[PDB]
DNA sequence: GTGAAAAATCTAAAGCATCACCTT
DNA sequence: AAGGTGATGCTTTAGATTTTTT
């Protein structure tokens, strides 16, 4: 049996809030390590990708490797029902339809013992091995969830370039464009508000910007992303979630093609 | 009614017909008759006993007329218990001691009975009485108190059934003694000692020439309001006897003297009228009168007479000291309509409004006189006409002579042969046909075929109510899925048009093992013509294999399509032919297992599925139980006014019904959001083979019927035209007459036809089978959906109708191929291939192989035997196709196309806008020219270049604000035109725009505006009176006509603009709305369609919607859509468990 | 005549804030004790008693009895007007239709006048019996509309069982189901957030949540619900508003017959 | 060129958020004292004058009279997606057909640059003469914008009818009519809750009320409001600002021509 | 004149972003 | 003094109705 249990429970009602805007489904996977995530998006255009380690659980108990396709409009709508600081127990049997989530209210006199059942589906599975990123970036929650905001009433196509003087994100639209510059930090006392940089070579790339705004619905999640790119791999927004663990958003590039030229 | 209004009525009625020229046969003798009027009508026989009779009105070559009086017992049958048959009888022949004729026992076959070809008639009860009267009386005695007693499952209460009750006493007699209108008739008076005999004589056929009257009108009214009938005069009348025409005028109110003249539009009209002028009103109305009595006319013939004309002339004769009962004989019935006593009333608006399968938008006088006579009368507008004749009443004369002749030739060129050839099978007088719709005259006509076939006839069915399909769920609507129509592509398919196509060498494959057994097909069952008789068998057959091979090798090109209507031209009729299904038949399980001739292995089920559809309420049982044993004793408004309070207990079903569904579409409109769920599932049938085969063989009999008349009608066509050739008067008119006859028969029984899918799933009808309508529907699916696959695989689909697939083929494929054949009957014979494959298809999935055939009725001999109908007509190839898009996302236009012919005529438009009722006249004057202005150009870009040249002449318009195009036929470009169905009061809560320009011509003219039905709503919407929806914005057309200080008065208290200064037109109007209209149309039929065929956009004027414009640019940007998987490496395949 | 004043005004267009929607038609009756509403809504499901007792006002004075035939609706468009310490003035005649709004300033300077209209009616008055409560609840308002509105988003019939333990709310739907439990408290101090079950038999019953949604719209009212039910007695939902008055809505309980069995 | 720099955005940003329902598109006008726009209604019915002072900006700098025709809702997107803090650079040129936006942050690491394009758009303008007004009324905005935005509900024009004992809001409408009441206060200290009613003659007057419910979108910029008026002129509202601008409204009265006499 | 489908409105409800309040 | 949180207006879209073509 599949039992985990967490103290603080608003990291994982955000995290799953941000989970189903971006994709309708998802692959549950269950194992000693940690909790897996590698399932794509309806669209085949962009991924997401959950690490959950189980060392960060207050109280974990996994059998072994199982994989459960559950969807994740549902997961979020009934988990919306879930307090800002409830306890949050993940319940599943060996070979059961139904998977249960108890939510343990702050104030130690209220209990929510959910259950929902389970559907198949046919999904792709992928496995990511390790390529050097060119270019890292330390950027805060809020200030990426503004930049997402903020790029978005151009177009839909933005423009992630790492250069010697920063950082640049750019749009251009039916009404213009829009360059927004950004620098490191120098002199500052504090880490979850600073933006740290290091590059190899400079990266000129350019991704889609709608599927920034899905995947950046886990800002209050935690203060601090990694944005990771190199030449003609996948854009990588790694959003840590405390020691619990990290997800990946994995961002396919629109790669220009020689056709005129 | 009293017996003694009866004997007046029946004898004012005899006198009446006896001065206009029916005198009755009181002497023995032979006469010779071609009946032309039935009426019902009381008639004292030698015992001096109250009875009823039908009264004939026979004509004469010699234009001697007279009438016959043939009295017959009304009568109709009851059912009862087996074994409890006599017993009844011997009840009832002693409780209504002088009022029953007599009671009898004819056996008959029923049509829902089990094991019902082991030999059994259930036997009925007859019963006969002696007048309509007394039959009405024992029907409301008798069929409520049974019939609730069957609704809900002394001798009297083992009655089961009351059969055949709704029919009118005279189509019995009709049926019965087999005389039907517009036959000629030997009839033998003998005395009166003896019913009078009538016999058919079928020998001649030739059709004799009526007396036939037409009459027009035309009225004065004051301006803005139509005229009155208590204050106004009839401004002039002008009527027709065969051809001649007679004009009443009246001095007063004219302002010249008028002499006689004539007016034809064409050689084959003639329309020599002579004018009659009289000072007043009483010498016209007199005139008139005593020129009918000395006419003595036996048809009458209106145009939208029957709401308009004759009430105005009954209200105007009635008041100066006349009767129209006592002088002509026209009055109101019981059904709101003018039945003459000794004449039949024609409304030629009827016939337009039922088989001139003509659409709403032309029944007035011009459309309807420009669709069918093939010329266009004369435009005169109502509200200056009485002023335009104070200066010269020529005009006026043309008009109203232009009316009568209009209708006149209407009636005795298209509705007089059509009708007169609909009553030769169906048993109505020709007041019937014309103006009870199709389900009723089919009714009628399987009434008479199913007494040809001796079996008791179902009864009009009962409305179900509180419908439970599965668990609750109470059906706003039940419903059977129709044909699926889809248009599956967009936008123009010209024959000289390069198109590329996409093949499938697999079905090539396929077509290589079956070019033999298709064009053996081709001429084994379409020609009926054995292969023994020709000998270019191999020449066709390597020519298609070598065709079909060069077509093999590039199965991907770019040439010229060829278009393809492949429809049958009457499927609904071939397939109910085809696999024998009938309404009677369609029967579960249970009664299958109750016959005795379920063997095994048995072929007498057949299989078939269909699609069942149900609009039905979110609640449950429970929900539903709650509200109706909540609705128990509380009080309702009557429906009398001034009505004391009454309770649910007591309700009629009507209104009971109508309360739960307000108290059900609110209870729910909070608990669920919704008031229906649409929900579609399958259902199977199985049908016997063996049943009455009286409506299968009908349409059979009817189908070959119509064959041979048609036959028939071209050998006479070629007749006619030598004839013509010829010049012998008597030859020529002998061989016209013929011609029409046989024209107007096959029309007739093609009208039948058609609507014998029509009449099953009316509410109201004898033979009511939901299943029939369904699974044939269905099967027309099923059929038309293998087609799109196969051209799916060969070529293009581009249409979906529910009668037959539009298609676009490789210009190279087998189209048509020629035989030369040693059999003397047909030399030569010449078939198209696309057609055969379809037949050769539709015989691989489609033979009813258990399609059943009686031989020997005694000894119970069945065959078996195979034969499908089912044959998809080609039209050839036309020259254009097009399709219109949607705006909404995914979705496109359906049911609507425009198709050209081959020598760039319109072939035939399809549910557009351009014909609508309810549209403005400025998206139709541009669909018509865009349409004809299409066809231009060389390429793709070029068509929509050149029809780009001619759409954005309406946008320039608008967008100038018609600066130079004169204002006067600006009004008539805008103005609304829709029209109502019922009353104001009758909406109640009801709101919208055409219910609010009703409410303000309510407070601007007087209430009469909207009393009567069909008001012409006439609208505009405004420009100041902003924010507010446009309900509040619809101004009537009728303001600008009338005084300038009332437009001001009411144009203040409409819009809401005290400050205004000016009231022109040209900027109260809002042109943005206009141009949203046109644009939206434009989009809909140009734009959207262009773009889906990676045109670049050929109007600039106007925007697509979000989800077009984005993918346009995406498809057009420097970067492309690269994804994930193409992308970056793959790990594998995963399931999930439960 | 009639002219009354009350220096709360939002005890009273909260209340009307509750009766905006659910029921559009009252029928007032005025006494020496006060004013009193007893609607019941086109559904037949619902009914809503309003009682504002004549000492809880400020000031008070009645020539008679009389009855105001008037659409509730539509003043609930009207009685927004004033603010929050806004004093509400009501005036009206022996026989006139026309009723005067005047919201007398707390600082005795902004006074406003509005006046309204009765139309004609024929509404039947249901008695309402004095029964003994199997189960109640006193529970705040703030829960109680978040169990509504979170269990709106799952299914749409209710389970609610109030046992001796406490109260269990079960939802249940194609998104999946759903059940909280909620105990008495014991160890509590104040009691704005206190609740305390009152049990003589359990009870377990099945509404619906659209009903609860409409009812539950003026939490801000009242910071306590009363919540009594019995077998097969419709849910009555009382509303102690502030002192003077109490908003009673009884709605019938959607009994399933036994049919399936 | 043009630069303008300015600390507080507010004063910029909710002025768009007045202006995008009004006003769909306009011709701005610039100048070494500052911004001055004349705007003219859609439905061609009302004017709206914006003047914003040189010095109560932070900087301006300026060459000669420009005149760009900025639509407003496009810009008021632009703007939607800021800081209240944030700081704003205008930059535009005197022939390219781009305006150019920056926006920075007091904390200098959030810095962002937008260029939106321009159309030529014509707009006549009207010149209004200074004629001495006998009404002049002084209300806080919030009372006022509250008064038009619910008194709104009543019916579809207003009537305003001044004294010396106060102003008359008067409404009429199809649910009835309702006239609101002003004071005089004498025992106020701080100056926006003070209102105060200046007479030269009583005066009766009828405007637009949807335009009244219109014009209470600047609300969040002021504090207080004044509205004025005399014989057969356009009402003048005034939004006054603290020496940073000045707005005003003219709506042109629906005079009652005599009709019925 | 079946049924499927279209055009054109209100319309009522779900979801969302933005602003007022409140506590940490 | 700022981010959570609830109220509420804004926005979009399914849908209920009528007329009409098929
Ligand atoms: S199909 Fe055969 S078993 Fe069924 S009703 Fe007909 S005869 Fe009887």
């Amino acid at each position: 049996m599949f039992e985990a249990r967490l103290v603080q429970g608003s990291i994982l009602k955000k995290v799953l809030e941000a989970l189903k805007d971006l994709i309708n489904e998802a692959c549950w996977d269950i194992s000693s390590s940690g909790v897996n995530l590698q399932s794509m998006d309806s669209s085949h255009v962009s991924l997401v990708q959950l690490t959950l380690r189980s060392e960060g659980f207050d109280t974990y108990r996994c059998d072994r490797n199982l994989a459960m396709g559950v969807n994740l409009t549902s997961m979020s709508k009934i988990l919306k029902c879930a307090g800002n600081e409830d306890i949050i127990t993940l319940r599943a049997e060996d070979n059961a339809d139904t998977l249960a989530l108890v939510f343990e209210a702050p104030n130690q006199e209220k209990v929510s013992d959910y259950e929902m059942k389970l559907m198949d589906l046919d999904v792709e599975q992928l496995g990511i091995p390790e390529q050097e990123y060119s270019c890292v970036v330390k950027m805060p929650s809020g200030e990426f969830a503004r930049i997402c905001r903020d790029l978005s009433h151009i177009g839909d196509a933005v423009v992630i370039s790492c250069a010697k003087d920063g950082v640049k994100f750019s749009a251009s639209g039916e009404l213009g464009n829009g360059n927004i510059k950004l620098s490191q930090t120098s002199n500052v006392d504090k880490e979850e508000e600073a933006v740290t940089i290091e590059m190899n070579e400079p990266v000129q790339l350019t991704f889609a910007l709608r599927y920034l705004n899905f995947f950046t619905k886990a800002t209050p999640l935690s203060s601090t992303v990694t944005l990771s790119m190199s030449a003609d791999v996948p854009l990588v927004v790694e959003y840590k979630i405390a020691d619990m663990g990290h997800l990946k958003y994995y961002l396919a590039p629109k790669i220009e093609d020689e056709e005129g030229s | 009614v009293s017996a003694l209004k009866r004997l007046e009525r029946s004898q004012w009625t005899d006198k009446m017909d006896l001065r206009f020229g029916f005198e009755r046969l009181k002497e023995p003798g032979e006469k010779t008759g071609w009946l032309i009027n039935m009426h019902p009508t009381e008639i004292l026989d030698e015992d001096k006993r109250l009875g009823s009779a039908v009264d004939y009105y026979f004509i004469q070559d010699d234009g001697s007329r007279f009438k016959v009086a043939l009295p017959y017992k009304p009568y109709f049958y009851i059912a009862t218990r087996k074994g409890c048959e006599r017993e009844v009888s011997s009840f009832l022949s002693k409780k209504f001691q002088g009022k029953i004729a007599k009671v009898e026992t004819v056996p008959k076959e029923d049509l829902d009975l089990p094991n019902h070809l082991v030999g059994l008639k259930r036997n009925y009860i007859r019963l006969s009485f002696h007048t309509v009267e007394d039959l009405v009386k024992v029907r409301k005695e008798i069929s409520p108190a049974v019939k609730k007693n069957r609704e809900q499952d002394d001798q009297l209460d083992n009655i089961v059934d009351m059969r055949e009750y709704d029919v009118p006493y005279h189509i019995r007699l009709s049926i019965d003694l087999k005389i039907h209108v517009a036959h000629w008739y030997n009839v033998r008076y003998r005395g009166n000692a003896f019913p009078v005999e009538i016999t058919r004589r079928d020998d001649l056929v030739e059709r004799p020439d009526p007396v036939v009257l037409a009459f027009a009108i035309a009225t004065t009214k004051l301006p803005l309001k139509f005229p009155d009938a208590e204050t106004d005069q009839i401004m002039m009348i002008s009527y027709m006897i065969d051809g001649q025409g007679y004009l009443i005028t009246n001095r007063e109110i004219v302002s010249e003297d008028i002499e006689d003249f004539e007016f034809t539009p064409k050689p084959e009209y003639e329309g020599p009228f002579c004018v009659f002028n009289e000072p007043d009103e009483a010498h016209l109305i007199q005139r008139w009168f005593e020129h009918v009595q000395e006419t003595k006319p036996t048809i009458m013939v209106t145009y939208n007479g029957d709401f308009f004309d004759w009430p105005f002339v009954e209200a105007r004769a009635a008041v100066h000291g006349l009767s129209m009962q006592q002088e002509i004989g026209f009055q109101k019935d019981s059904q709101g309509e003018y039945k003459a006593p000794q004449c039949i009333h024609m409304d030629c608006l009827r016939w337009v409004k039922r088989d001139s399968y003509l659409p709403v938008g032309s029944h007035n006088l011009k459309a309807a006189a420009k669709a069918k006579l093939g010329y266009d009368p004369v435009e005169l507008d109502p509200e200056d006409m009485c002023r335009m004749a104070t200066e010269q009443p020529q005009t006026l004369a043309t008009y109203s002579v232009s009316d009568a002749v209009a209708t006149y030739y209407l009636y005795m060129k298209y509705v007089h042969p059509f009708i007169f050839a609909l009553c030769t099978i169906i048993p109505m007088e020709p007041d019937e046909v014309l103006r009870k719709g199709s389900g009723t005259l089919c009714e009628a006509l399987l009434m008479v075929q199913a007494f040809h076939a001796n079996i008791i006839f179902p009864n009009k069915q009962e409305q179900e109510f509180n419908k439970l399909t599965d668990d609750g769920h109470v059906l706003d609507s039940e419903t059977y899925v129709g044909g699926h129509v889809e248009a599956l592509e967009s936008g123009v398919f010209r024959s000289d048009i390069p198109c590329r196509f996409r093949m499938n060498p697999a079905a090539f494959d396929f077509l290589l093992q079956r070019v033999e057994k298709t064009l053996r097909h081709a001429l084994e069952e379409e020609e009926k013509v054995p292969v023994e008789q020709v000998t270019n068998f191999e020449e066709v057959c390597d020519e298609i294999k070598s065709k079909l091979a060069s077509l093999k090798d590039v199965p991907s090109r770019i040439e010229c399509p060829l278009i393809y209507h492949l429809d049958v031209g009457a499927m609904y009729p071939n397939i109910i032919l085809t696999n024998r299904l009938q309404p009677s038949a369609m029967v579960d399980e249970a009664t299958c297992a109750a016959c005795d001739f379920n063997k095994p292995g048995a072929n007498c089920q057949r299989k078939m599925a269909w699609q069942w559809r149900g609009e039905f309420m979110p609640a449950s049982r429970s929900e539903y139980h709650r509200i109706q044993h909540q609705l128990e004793s509380e009080k309702f408004p009557p429906l009398f006014p001034e009505g004391p309070a009454r309770a649910f207990h007591e309700l009629s079903r009507e209104e009971q019904a109508k309360y739960e569904k307000r108290r059900l579409a609110d209870y729910c409109r909070k608990a669920y959001k919704k008031i229906h769920i649409t929900k579609v599932e399958e259902r199977l049938t199985t049908i016997c083979q063996r049943e009455n085969s009286f409506y299968v063989d009908t349409v059979r009999a009817f189908r070959d019927r119509r064959y041979e008349f048609k036959g028939l009608h071209k050998v006479w066509k070629k007749k006619l035209s030598a004839a013509v050739e010829v010049g012998d008067a008597a030859e020529v008119k002998r061989c016209k007459n013929m011609e029409v006859l046989y024209d107007s028969l096959q029309l007739a029984h093609k009208c039948i036809l058609n609507s014998f899918y029509g009449y099953v799933m009316r509410k109201g009808a004898r033979w009511y089978s939901m299943e029939m309508a369904g699974i044939v529907c269905f099967t027309g699916a099923n059929i038309i959906t293998q087609a799109r696959e196969l051209i799916e695989q060969i070529g293009r689909p581009l249409e979906l109708d529910t009668d037959g697939i539009w298609c676009v083929l490789p210009n190279s494929f087998p189209e048509n191929f020629v035989f030369k054949t040693t059999n003397v009957k047909k030399p030569k014979v010449t078939i198209s291939y696309p057609g055969a494959m379809l037949n050769i298809m539709v015989k691989e999935g489609f033979t009813n192989d258990q399609y059943q055939e009686l031989a020997e009725p005694s000894s119970l001999t069945y065959v078996t035997r195979s034969e499908n109908s089912i044959f998809f007509e080609v039209d050839g190839p036309y020259l254009a196709m097009i399709l219109p898009a949607s705006k909404e996302e995914g979705k496109k236009l359906k049911k609507r196309y425009a198709v050209f012919n081959e020598d760039g005529s319109l072939a035939e438009l399809k549910g557009f806008e351009v014909k609508r009722r309810g549209e403005l006249q400025l998206i139709k004057i541009f669909q018509s020219s865009v349409f004809e202005a299409f066809l231009k150009g060389s390429t793709l870009e070029e068509v929509y270049g050149s029809v780009a040249k001619v759409a954005d002449y309406w946008l320039d318009v608008l967008y100038s604000k018609a600066a130079n195009m004169p204002d006067s036929e600006l009004f008539e470009l805008i103005s609304e035109n829709r029209s109502m169905s019922r009353k104001l009061e009758d909406y109640g809560e009801q709101k919208s725009t055409s219910i609010s320009t009703a409410k303000r011509l309510a407070e601007f003219l007087g209430d009469q505006m909207v009393k009567d039905a069909g008001l012409s709503c006439r609208y505009i919407i405004s420009r100041k009176p902003e924010g507010s929806p446009v309900t509040e914005r619809a101004i009537p057309l009728a303001i600008f006509q009338a005084e300038p200080t009332v437009r001001k008065h009411f144009l203040r208290k409409w819009l809401k603009s005290s400050s205004l200064q000016d009231f022109d037109i040209r900027a109260i109007l809002d042109w943005d709305y206009y141009i949203e209209r046109l644009g939206s149309a434009i989009q809909k039929i140009i734009t959207i369609p262009a773009a889906l065929q990676q045109v670049k956009n050929p109007v600039p004027r106007v925007k697509h919607p979000d989800w077009l414009h984005k993918k346009l640019l995406e498809k057009n940007d420097v970067y492309k859509q690269k994804k994930i998987s193409e992308l970056f490496t793959l790990e594998g395949r995963r399931q999930v468990t439960m």
